[PDB]
């Protein structure tokens, strides 16, 4: 049971999420028995896993007047999150806020649900550096290592492509376009004018959306990968 | 031509006994074979197109005593003398060059060849260090000779400080083994099954 | 043979030439780390101080013990240097390391630059020296097949009788 | 400021690797003579220390009595017996590493002779800050990994480019002599998919942290003075 | 390669330094 929350969590991509100006990095796992949530501003992570018995302690308190069971709460919090974690620009009929008190970060949500209010608060304390680590730095590095992987790949690619260039410039004819001449690919070359020219805008972490849009599917392998 | 050890065999001396090692089970195992003995980097030079550098010792015949006695010649310390004398050393040489040579060697014959085989004795990893143009008409020459159906392999023999084969010989080879890309320090054990002398005569 | 380079880079003709002194090797004499700049008429000099070397040294997130002479020979080498020159200081740009590195030289005293022109000419003349003489002398001076019959497995070599 | 100089030398150091007894770590340190700051890590938890001349002499003097030395001087042996290490691994060391992971704390002890005599050391290196830790780790490791997808598309355009000066020499009336120098077209979709069923497995593999501090570091290092230069 | 020479060349540091140019040309030391 608590198990699978963890697994679920830990095999789920990072969404970009948007509230009162601000940006956050969510991981959310959701099932009958409970949920798990991570959230993250690029300098602190919070963590929460939440079962049957306090999801309706805190949604009779938070909804007076709501009469619903554990499972059918968690399963309306999924249909409402999932659909804003995916994608932006759609039909957001959720309001999110963030909030610290101490060290602990409160994460209201309130949305209608056949035109009645709807509020949960996730109360998120700060993440053991094993969860952290777990789930940012070990998959980070791992990707890492497997960019360089690809690097190197499609640089003895570009070797292959200029020996066949060579040779047909060595012994054949000229081409009909001129312009479509390229210049021998030099490993050394290319990577010192890439960190001269374009590093600084390509480390650009910014708010956390390039790391979301660019490789996600990259990290849900090396996550997949670190799991067996 | 140097000895590490000052007592232990070296490298050429060691390459002509595998020569001859070769040519006497060849005389008896199979006398319908053909072998040539080609030496390249010498200052002399005698081949049938006439490129530099390269000595074409024996061409591909069948083995005989005649050849055993001129490889015996250079045996020892004397013989290396008397093959400096007459052949010369230390001259810088092209791979290109020996390769195509060794091509026409085996061009040269009208007998079918069942197999083609070349024997690569040589103790530098990287022989076209300074220069890259060289070493990538060796790679051009090295693929053109697979192509065709030539089966090369080499003896790599003592290195004082190390031989590795990733450096220019692994692309040079016709089939690498299993376990090969690692630095060797020591000769090649395919130097002692070429020592090893069988007197039985097989047929096909 | 102490790091040194001249600038401007190109085939113009030099107009300022930099060097390093101290942090001698060995068990020997040891002189605090300083740098020389000349442009053949006027000299330039750190003028550092213990406290100085150290202020500089954690200033570019550099130990006290780390040795600046080997990043001042790569830089020299790959010519990353820059000059900038005001009234009566000079600002001086490496880039040859990861990180920028930043030096402020005043002009060193007449009399006591002339000995230090002086010292400087009469080593550049022993280099240049060493230098030819070097260049002179060293330019110039299938598993289990044979291979001795392909196609026939290699036989094991005959071992007789060897009892249990 | 002085704490903000250690701060800034720590940040801007690479990572290295340190073999302890049974174990590995991944250690930064920087020392100045008004103290130094260390950050290990065994990629699951990561302690931080920084100390000031005062607590370095106090340390001196109640770990190896009989030394009276100044805290410049067993700072300056200190950072002589580390940085080497760090440096290069598997050389003349003489120096006995271990660690003691006591309850939410570490202590790193370090042993050597200085000039024929003992000499003694202990890191106390208390769990690091989320924030240190964030910034030492996580940014920079998302930065890298941006970079690299980056160059990844540069390498990708530039074989389109090649594929395009190819298709244009084939179709200029030419003909190929030595077939087996034969590329076929790139495809990105084909060589992801390919990818990350054949390598990434083996790629993807941290280990002990040996790969990342053999690899990845000038990645590290220009991200780092890059975020630094930003803010 | 204009010729020069230095007096002492060996160990010693070198006192005078000797040099020819422009063949009015003068030896100078």
């Amino acid at each position: 049971v608590m198990e699978e929350l963890e697994q679920g969590l830990l095999m789920q991509p990072w969404a970009w999420l948007q509230l009162a100006e601000n940006s956050l990095l969510a991981k959310v796992f959701i099932t009958k028995q409970g949920y798990a949530l991570l959230v993250s501003d690029l300098q602190q992570v919070w963590h929460e896993q939440v079962d049957t018995s306090v999801v309706s302690q805190r949604a009779k308190e938070l909804n007076k007047r709501l009469t619903a069971p554990p499972a059918a709460f968690l399963c309306h919090l999924d249909n409402l999150l999932r659909p804003l974690l995916k994608d932006a620009a759609h039909p957001s009929e959720a309001t999110f806020s963030c909030d610290c008190v101490a060290d602990a970060l409160i994460l209201r949500v309130r949305s209608e649900l056949s035109g009645l209010p709807f509020y949960w608060n996730f109360h998120c304390m700060l993440a053991s550096p094993s969860l952290v680590s777990q789930h940012l730095i070990r998959p980070l590095m791992g990707m890492s290592l497997a960019l360089q992987c690809q690097v190197r790949e499609l640089a003895t690619l570009l070797h292959m492509k200029d020996l066949e260039i060579q040779d047909y410039q060595e012994s054949g004819a000229t081409l009909i376009r001129d312009r479509l001449k390229t210049e021998p690919f030099e490993e050394n070359s290319f990577l010192e004018q890439f960190m001269i020219e374009k590093l600084p805008e390509a480390c650009s972490i910014g708010d956390g959306k390039p790391f979301v849009m660019n490789l996600q599917d990259l990290y849900m392998a090396v996550t997949t990968q670190e799991v067996q | 031509f140097e000895s590490q050890s000052e007592d232990e065999l070296t490298p050429f001396d060691m390459s002509i006994q595998c020569i001859q090692s070769v040519y006497i089970s060849k005389i008896i195992s199979s006398d319908r074979d053909l072998l040539a003995v080609v030496f390249y980097g010498t200052e002399k030079d005698k081949n049938s197109v006439n490129f530099k550098n390269i000595y074409v010792l024996q061409e591909l015949d069948n083995p005989g005593a005649k050849r055993i006695l001129e490889l015996d010649q250079f045996k020892g310390q004397q013989g290396q003398k008397r093959f400096q004398d007459m052949m010369g050393h230390g001259s810088d040489y092209s791979l290109s060059e020996v390769l195509w040579v060794c091509a026409n060697l085996f061009s040269d014959v009208q007998f079918k060849m069942s197999h083609k085989r070349i024997m690569l004795f040589t103790n530098e990893d990287n022989p076209h260090g300074n220069d890259s143009a060289k070493a990538s008409r060796a790679r051009t020459k090295a693929g053109d000779l697979r192509d065709t159906g030539i089966f090369l392999d080499l003896m790599h023999l003592k290195k004082p400080g190390g031989f590795d084969i990733s450096l220019f010989y692994r692309d040079i080879i016709s089939i690498a083994e299993d376990e090969d890309l690692r630095v060797h320090f020591e000769e090649s054990s395919k130097l002692e099954d070429l020592l090893r002398k069988v007197r039985a005569k097989e047929t096909r | 043979s102490p790091p040194l380079c001249t600038l401007p880079p190109g085939p113009e003709p030099p107009r300022f030439v930099c060097y390093c002194e101290g942090e001698e090797s060995g068990e020997g004499d040891r002189g605090g780390f300083n740098l020389y700049v000349t442009d053949a008429a006027e000299l330039w000099s750190t003028c550092f101080t213990p406290d100085s070397l150290a202020a500089l040294k954690a200033r570019f997130g550099l130990s006290a013990a780390e040795d600046i002479t080997p990043r001042f020979r790569a830089a020299c080498e790959q010519q990353a240097v820059a000059l900038t020159l005001q009234e009566d200081r000079a600002s001086l740009t490496l880039s040859g390391g990861p990180s920028a590195l930043a030096f402020d030289l005043s002009k060193v005293p007449g009399p006591e630059a002339a000995p230090r022109l002086r010292a400087l000419t009469l080593g550049l003349a022993k280099r240049v020296w060493s230098l030819e003489r070097r260049l002179a002398a060293a330019e110039e001076t299938c598993p289990g097949e044979s291979l001795i019959n392909p196609g026939f497995k290699s036989k094991k070599p005959a071992g007789g009788v060897d009892f249990d």
